[PDB]
């Protein structure tokens, strides 16, 4: 059985920033999410579209496994209807999302005493984003009225989470994955057991 | 048509223990994760412990640590609960319930077996 | 420790609507399901609504919910109150702090 790769998307020893969050695609491979709907380890579990209880034995053709890293306190923002820093620059999900929204804890992982300061997020946009949009841009953003000229309100649109052991829960890093599935008019690939 | 029976309750004296257990038909362990839910007199639920389908994995409430042990036999279709060490807290109707998934509901109850202290 | 609360007493004329509330503290409610039950004194509690706003067969369909994230709450409603609504309602969710938390739980008259 050509299983899939679950366990090297929720392993992988280093998740993207929410800013560039990383994409990879699942594909003509056995599905088996009941490593994933059977575990504690998970803070965070909620389907949307499908049942967790049907996704198991339902063919798709493709599983698409986004992931990246946030605050706490910005995991309620990874989620269809949803506004706010995350939803709006990083990361869109469509009011029609279709999938699985999995996060946990990883304080022990992604921070550190004297600052973990390699995870960034968008701070600044003109505008919000398209749904499954990505911006990894860097350009200065002009919040008033004076021209930038590349370099007072105009700022490096990215800062970084200070993400440190000691601070309080919904200051700890969370390392999310979304799966989302997509059925077209092309054949299934991807099937459970 | 499932069915869970529960068996093994009645009094117990304080500082000692007894062994419940819930017998199962018409569905297989392999395929569900069983919970004991406690019931206080005049209160409403509580969990109190979590087995999974393989038995390889527990859980229980922290306030049980040390003192329950959940068990489960999938040949003999019966889930055991192993409680030592009891206080007048712990009177309470037991209920054996069934799981599909962990984060998931409980779809199917027994009746309850009394547990009194 | 996360944990639900819900409103003690609750009633309303038959024919008419209720509301019963779920609220979160110290945790978001809206990160896993939510799921209700309805016990009849006397017997086991039985599920009513799951997995947020459906519900398993055998429940009519005046049963329904849904999850405020913007208040950290959830909810149940009933509609047409039928007299043989009279129960005790509970919500429950899983945590990882504590794994299964069930609510206060809500007596509910007609
Ligand atoms: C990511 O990798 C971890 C391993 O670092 C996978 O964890 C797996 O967790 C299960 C449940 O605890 C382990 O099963 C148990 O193993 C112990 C022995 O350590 C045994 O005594 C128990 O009876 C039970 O069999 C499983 O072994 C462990 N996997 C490995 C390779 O150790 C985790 O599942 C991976 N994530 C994903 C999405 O695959």
């Amino acid at each position: 059985t050509n299983l899939c790769p679950f366990g090297e998307v929720f392993n992988a020893t280093r998740f993207a920033s929410v800013y560039a969050w990383n994409r990879k695609r699942i594909s003509n491979c056995v599905a088996d999410y009941s490593v994933l709907y059977n575990s504690a380890s998970f803070s965070t579990f909620k389907c949307y579209g499908v049942s967790p209880t049907k996704l198991n034995d339902l063919c798709f053709t493709n599983v698409y496994a986004d992931s990246f890293v946030i605050r706490g306190d910005e995991v309620r923002q990874i989620a269809p209807g949803q506004t706010g820093k995350i939803a709006d620059y990083n990361y869109k999900l469509p009011d029609d999302f279709t999938g699985c929204v999995i996060a946990w804890n990883s304080n022990n992982l992604d921070s550190k005493v004297g600052g973990n300061y390699n995870y960034l997020y968008r701070l600044f946009r003109k505008s919000n984003l398209k749904p499954f949009e990505r911006d990894i841009s860097t350009e200065i953003y002009q919040a008033g009225s004076t021209p930038c000229n590349g370099v007072f309100n105009c700022y490096f649109p990215l800062q970084s989470y200070g993400f440190q052991p000691t601070n309080g829960v919904g200051y700890q890093p969370y390392r999310v994955v979304v799966l989302s599935f997509e059925l077209l008019h092309a054949p299934a690939t991807v099937c459970g057991p | 048509e499932v069915q869970l029976v529960e068996s093994g309750g009645g009094l117990v004296q304080p500082g000692g223990s007894l062994r419940l257990s819930c017998a199962a038909s018409g569905f297989t362990f392999s395929s569900y994760w069983m919970n004991w839910v406690r019931q206080a007199p005049g209160k409403g639920l509580e969990w109190v412990a979590n087995i999974k389908q393989d038995g390889s994995e527990k859980y229980y409430v922290d306030s049980v640590k040390g003192r329950f042990t959940i068990s489960r036999d999938n040949a003999k279709n019966s889930l055991f609960l192993q409680m030592n060490s009891l206080r007048a807290e712990d009177t309470a109707v037991y209920y054996c319930a069934r799981v599909w998934w962990l984060r998931g509901s409980f779809d199917y109850w027994g009746q309850g077996t009394l547990v009194t202290v | 420790n996360f944990m639900l609360t819900q409103p003690h007493s609750v009633s309303e004329s038959p024919g008419k609507t209720v509301t019963i509330s779920c609220t979160g503290s110290s945790g978001s409610i809206a990160s896993n399901y939510v799921q209700w039950y309805q016990q009849r004194p006397g017997s086991a509690p039985t599920t009513v609504i799951y997995e947020d706003n459906q519900r398993p067969s055998g429940v009519p369909d005046r049963f329904s919910g849904s999850i405020d994230s913007s208040s950290n709450s959830a909810s149940l409603t009933i509609s047409g109150l039928k007299t043989e609504d009279e129960a005790d309602y509970y919500c429950q969710s899983y945590d990882s702090s504590n794994h299964v938390v069930f609510g206060g739980g809500t007596k509910l008259t007609v």
